[PDB]
């Protein structure tokens, strides 16, 4: 009988990154809508999140960045071209109209979640708008210009000495990784496929530099692992970094792009093996602040993060999707569930398990 | 992986002390636009959010927005509804037909989209099956 | 193996034996010739061979000498059914190992191989017929590989007939076919181009008095066929600023004609043609791992799976035998040289991983000849951390899984367009140099490009169509569509017309 | 192998069959012997018949061709007897003449060497030859080397040689050196005999035996007599149990079939790589992550000229000395980021600078290396599987130090993991964990196998080898209390002896050089 608190801007819907580009914001109206016709909306408390000033993205981010995203228009990008190639922004990191309020509105409720979980006000912290964890101090990448999950840690390490953070994205967790790398006080646990892999990064080597050394885990994947696997090397691991490590308050990037059937992921999880995580973390009664992420099919992010919003809440929720306004993007089925493909599984029981081992060594040796 | 001062953020200073300190004050983020109440009952919610469904077309989080403005009290609620009720974006048929002929001629470039449709933003193109 | 050992007793064994054997054969009975012990008299011409030779080659002689009659023992045989010139072209084959084969005599010589039971001559010969095929001499061909029992043979003799049956009604040689030719020709699919049903009423009615019985089954059988033979030309116009995607059909008088267009809204780093539709790989350049699917008919694109691993200047090879499309080497992000090897199951929508290259390139062409890949060319990795022009050719073998590399090289390295030409690979670099490349007798072959275009290096662009190779220019100077027709035959190219597409840039030609 | 302009093919080529060679010679064999068909000739060698045919004689030597040629009335005869040669020595003959494999036993071994010399069969005489040179000793040294003096064989020549001269005291008081040539005698003694042959007592008992004659040779003896110091040498270096101090002992093995200790040198630094280039001790080591450190100083070089240090950081990497280029290679290894490396460098004494060479086909560390006649064999190890860990290797891979080329051969040794290796007649002698010794012939691609003593082989002890002089030794890594364990092999007869005598006090044994 936990407390549950949700964030979310109706105007979060409404910003386009461009045609053909895979980013959707509007993934997360259809999951405000499927909550609401669920019945999980009147289970929490509703927040409307603050637009995050300048002031407190330049917590983490240098200021020229900050300022040149809060200058830069659509209209105006022919005297900007020298600082859109520093900055690394156009090419994927497109320039639309309302950029700076997105990353405004993203950052808001991270951080209005890690504040609230500071007070001891709540148990929970919900933001589907967040979890852009690709941007980097000073540059975009991945599709994210501010990384308000570094600024969320930011705030949450003003109360508490050791914060966890976990990433379920089938990406890795570069931009959170590299901002704490060389501090103790989080440790940054990533699941990632690896292997000529965007974004290139989260070697089985890479366990930190200098003094947080031993504070970064990096379990590397291969294509089409299922929901057996994926379950059968979450809990171990975890378990062992609550026994190690003992944090205070943990953070949960629960990015939608490795489940089946994703636009740009290559793994085969279902919706049920996806919430098992946030079933498994749920379990050791910590501060939680569930995030965003990934996800370009945009019904099965839409689908997957409903029915992890419902395991948050402890609300069982029926297989047959009730009418709202976007009944037609989950036809013909109209199920919650999805059913994972046929694709081989290239993560073999001896491999998994030398890379189990590898890490247990690894998290043996902390102070 | 780059190691460096540039690349890196700087974490606080632990203060033992200071933890549980200020979580009082300061700055609540975040507008509260509903939270929930025991005491109200199942059945009456239901009643309520379908006779403000179809008595001024509420949707559920008009009605449920506007309960929890009237201190959870629905009998306050039934009757301040038609008081302001929440003409939606008029699209009128005539805006339909220019959009559908602007996405005809230039497609999801809701930019060019709004040359011809100066009087709608680019958040209202956006938001605007078939 | 066990009691053997090199200081009391071993066995030990010669691995040049058989080379050396061979080599004194046709030492000993080339230049000075002892030893003869049989005559063989063909057209007067008496030959003094050696019967175990002849009998080791071949179990014709073998049955002659060991099993004797009247004829093969008495002092001489003669042999009438083989002429002088054709018998001293066998006697080179069987006593050296290599023979010069032509055009003009290659009927004979495929006849009497096979008569003779020289099995290997018998298929080179059988592959000569098989490329040299044409409308004048289909049916000659269809009958002599029903005769002597090829299937290979008949199956593109048939296939030739097929595709040029108009053209064969007005012949008496089609009237005078019998039945089960016929059969075989119709039942594989004939194109509605050429009016099947018209050539079946004259058949039908050269003589009716006992061929009407027959009617029910060749219509029952009659298969009629869409548009199989299809080019795509993904490139840029001057108007449309994303891409286009053209499709051309060329008939039986090997002329290319525009059969559509389908605009791209995204950005292609790869692109391949399985079957009759377009497979097209891209995305962004961080992420070019999306895929996408099109049909002339559709007039649309559906999203795949996407790929494993993103990769730039991958090779994407479509191997029909399989029901599959090969996507291999490639350059990484962090510019780094793949070796990988994935593969897309068109019916199940699946990506698989299957065995890496022995050597990791970019840039290379790829080339499918009855479920072998050829990889030629590309970009090798040097050895100071930079990257040279590769000349060398990697064979994966798609049904064993297994990947070798060829001890020799292509004439020319680095970047280069491959078409495979009935069972012969043609490449073309940048120099003004064609080349046909004949995989399983290992040997190359340059046919002279006119030096009139030497002045520009631009890209060239080779692909096949139903008897010729078309040649496209990458650099299309203004108002010229300058596409050059290749016939392999005579190397003689000539100008085309009929292309109305004003493409500036040419970025792929897919089969 | 260029592109032809002539010939195209739809036009007019050339076919050549690459099948034509192995199916004439595999007609040849069935014919000639499972069917015996079209014989021409009949040779009678002790009363037995051979019917044989002349195309298949004459294309394999000259010897017989020019026998059948020969168009007179010897040519043209019924039956031609051989007179040189035994009846299952042509047997033999005509077994590889017409199947291309014969069985080779040392009984019949100068039989069928003086026959393949006499009928021009020129790869079965060579591989006679090296079998001849890989099996000579003190009881056929001198009747070899007069062997090899009629037919002009240089190798089996200088084997014989070398055998005669190391073991020179034993041959002076023979009865078969009292009667050599001047010319024989005069090859022996200028080649360099060692000190303990005392060559001065054999060449004195050579004059002495027929004075009148020899006298006018004695001056040339003796300006001819050049003697060499001791470079016969095993140098094993290991850790004591209760030290910490890395020791190096050098033995010297007489011809006697004793080994003792010749000295012993301390080192105070951990080693990770030694080798053992001409007479003196070659050493790799230095301090994590620094280990690079090239050993120029010690009590015996009294230098410290800085031996020029590794340009690359690797740890377990193959160092192996080539005397034909004074080198000395350094291939493979694993680089402190646990990754491994398919690097190759090589040091020149003279130059004392390290130059980097073409890289490895694969990835390995731990392999062991072995040089035979310039071409380096990196014999299993450790490569990368799984791609974050290591897996135990059975690859063979070569290194051309002429043509700076490597290759990885199409088979692999019976074997995996850790390996010890040694050059012994040219011939490769390989160990590892399991008590089975393999021999490996890289030029017929063959292994044979001998099972060693497995008696003790429950303890987890590493097994080193070194061969010396017509025989093997393997040491024993765990070494028990009072025990100095090390077996004497004769590969020959494969009887496996007790050394009792070498008073190594070495608990642990790091490194076995040879
Ligand atoms: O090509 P993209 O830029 O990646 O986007 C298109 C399309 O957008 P456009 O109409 O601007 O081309 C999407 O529709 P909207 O988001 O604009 O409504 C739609 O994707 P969703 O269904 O996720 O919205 C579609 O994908 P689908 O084939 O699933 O309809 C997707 O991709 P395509 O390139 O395949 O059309």
């Amino acid at each position: 009988k936990k407390k549950v608190c949700y964030y979310y801007d109706g105007d979060i819907g409404n910003y386009y990154y461009g045609q053909g580009h895979p980013m959707k914001p509007h993934r997360i109206r259809m999951t405000h809508n499927l909550l609401l016709n669920y019945g999980l909306y009147r289970k929490m408390e509703i927040y409307r999140p603050h637009k995050a000033t300048a002031e407190e993205m330049t917590k983490y981010h240098s200021d020229e960045y900050i300022k040149f995203l809060r200058s830069i228009r659509p209209d105006n990008m022919s005297e900007y071209s020298k600082q859109m190639q520093r900055f690394n922004v156009g090419e994927d990191c497109p320039v639309f109209d309302g950029l700076f309020e997105f990353c405004q509105l993203s950052t808001g409720g991270s951080v209005a979640g890690a504040v609230k979980l500071n007070r001891q006000q709540t148990d929970m912290a919900v933001n589907w708008a967040g979890g852009l964890h690709h941007a980097k101090k000073s540059e975009a990448s991945g599709f994210c210009y501010v990384n308000d999950i570094v600024l969320a840690i930011l705030e949450l390490l003003k109360y508490h000495q050791r914060v966890l953070y976990i990433d379920i994205d089938i990406h890795h967790g570069d931009g959170v990784e590299e901002a704490f790398y060389t501090t103790d006080r989080v440790m940054t646990v990533s699941f990632h496929k690896y292997g000529e892999y965007f974004p290139g990064t989260g070697d089985l080597r890479d366990i930190g530099a200098g003094k947080g050394k031993y504070y970064a885990v990096n379990f590397p994947m291969r294509d089409g692992i299922d929901d057996e696997s994926y379950g059968q090397i979450f809990k171990p691991i975890i378990s062992k970094v609550m026994e190690m490590y003992q944090p205070s308050a943990v953070v949960l990037q629960c990015g939608a792009d490795s489940l089946s059937g994703d636009r740009l992921g290559c793994f085969n999880l279902t919706v049920k093996g996806h919430a098992k995580c946030v079933e498994v973390v749920k379990t050791f009664n910590l501060p939680l602040l569930m995030l965003g992420g990934g996800g370009y099919t945009i019904r099965n992010v839409a689908r997957c993060w409903t029915y992890e919003t419902a395991v948050a809440l402890d609300c069982e929720i029926p297989n047959e999707l009730p009418y709202n306004d976007y009944f037609e993007y989950f036809g013909p089925d109209f199920k919650l569930h999805i059913s994972p493909s046929n694709m081989t599984n290239q993560n073999t029981p001896e491999y998994m398990e030398k890379i189990k081992q590898r890490l247990f060594e690894n998290l043996r040796m902390l102070p | 992986m780059r190691v460096g001062p540039q690349y890196q953020a700087v974490v606080p200073d632990f203060d033992p002390a200071k933890l549980a300190r200020r979580s009082q004050e300061r700055d609540n983020l975040g507008m509260l636009v509903w939270s929930p109440n025991q005491n109200l009952s199942e059945a009456k919610l239901d009643e309520y959010i379908a006779i403000a469904k179809e008595k001024h077309g509420y949707n559920m989080e008009q009605a449920l927005g506007m309960l929890f403005w009237h201190k959870h009290n629905i009998e306050k609620s039934l009757a301040d509804l038609p008081n302001f009720t929440p003409f939606p974006d008029e699209w009128t048929v005539e805006d339909k037909v220019l959009f559908e002929q602007a996405f005809s001629f230039h497609g999801k470039t809701f930019h060019r989209i709004q040359q011809m449709l100066p009087d709608k933003s680019i958040a209202s193109l956006v938001k605007f099956k078939t | 193996s066990m009691d053997e050992n090199y200081f009391v007793n071993y066995t030990f064994k010669d691995r040049s034996h058989s080379g050396r054997v061979a080599q004194g054969i046709m030492k000993l009975c080339l230049e000075e010739e002892l030893f003869a012990d049989v005559t063989i008299s063909v057209e007067g011409r008496e030959f003094q061979l050696h019967r175990l030779v002849l009998s080791a080659q071949s179990c014709f002689f073998r049955s002659m000498f060991t099993s004797n009659l009247k004829e093969a023992h008495n002092r001489v045989i003669v042999l009438q059914d083989v002429s002088e010139s054709v018998f001293q072209l066998l006697v080179d084959y069987i006593y050296h190992g290599t023979v010069k084969l032509r055009a003009e005599e290659l009927q004979e010589i495929y006849e009497v191989s096979d008569m003779y039971q020289l099995t290997s001559l018998f298929e080179e010969c059988s592959r000569f017929l098989a490329r040299t095929v044409q409308v004048g001499n289909c049916l000659q061909v269809m009958w002599l590989a029903d005769r002597h029992s090829d299937p290979e043979l008949y199956t593109a003799a048939k296939h030739c007939a097929k595709t040029h049956l108009a053209q064969l009604q007005n012949t008496e040689e089609f009237l005078h076919l019998p039945h089960r030719l016929l059969t075989d020709i119709i039942s594989d699919g004939v194109p509605c181009s050429q009016n099947p049903t018209e050539a079946i009423e004259a058949w039908i009615n050269f003589n009716k008095e006992e061929r009407e019985a027959f009617a029910e089954s060749l219509r029952t059988s009659l298969k009629e066929i869409g548009e199989n033979v299809h080019i795509y030309l993904i490139g840029k116009e001057s108007s449309r600023t994303h891409s286009l995607a053209v499709s051309l059909h060329c008939a039986e008088d090997d002329s290319i004609s525009v059969s559509g267009q389908n605009s791209l809204c995204h950005q292609i780093t790869a692109a391949c043609k399985h079957g009759g539709d377009l497979y097209v790989v891209g995305g962004s350049i961080p992420r070019p791992r999306r895929m996408w699917k099109c049909n002339n008919a559709t007039v649309d694109w559906e999203w795949c799976a996407p790929l494993p691993r993103d990769r730039l200047q991958h090779t994407l090879v479509s191997v029909p035998g399989k029901d599959a499309i090969y996507s291999l080497g490639g350059k990484t992000l962090q510019d780094t040289l793949s070796n990988a090897v994935i593969y897309y199951r068109v019916g199940d929508n699946v990506w698989t991983e299957t065995t890496q290259l022995e050597v990791a390139v970019s840039g290379a062409a790829g080339a499918n000849l009855n479920g072998i890949i050829y990889l030629l060319g590309g970009e090798e990795n040097d050895l100071d951390f930079f990257t040279k022009p590769s000349r060398l050719i990697q064979c994966f073998d798609t049904e064993t899984d297994k990947c070798h590399v060829k001890p020799y090289v292509l004439p020319f390295a680095g970047r280069m367009h491959a078409a495979v030409h009935k069972d012969l690979v043609f490449i073309v670099a940048e120099g003004d140099s064609l080349v046909c490349y004949n995989p399983l007798l290992d040997s190359f072959t340059r046919l002279c490009l006119p030096e009139a275009w030497s002045s520009a290096p631009s890209l060239w662009k080779i692909a096949s169509c139903n008897g010729s190779i078309y040649v496209f220019r990458d650099r299309y100077k203004k108002g010229d569509a300058n596409t050059y027709k290749l016939d392999p035959a005579t190397s003689a190219v000539t100008v085309t017309r009929g292309i109305k597409v004003l493409l500036t840039n040419l970025q792929f030609v897919l089969a």
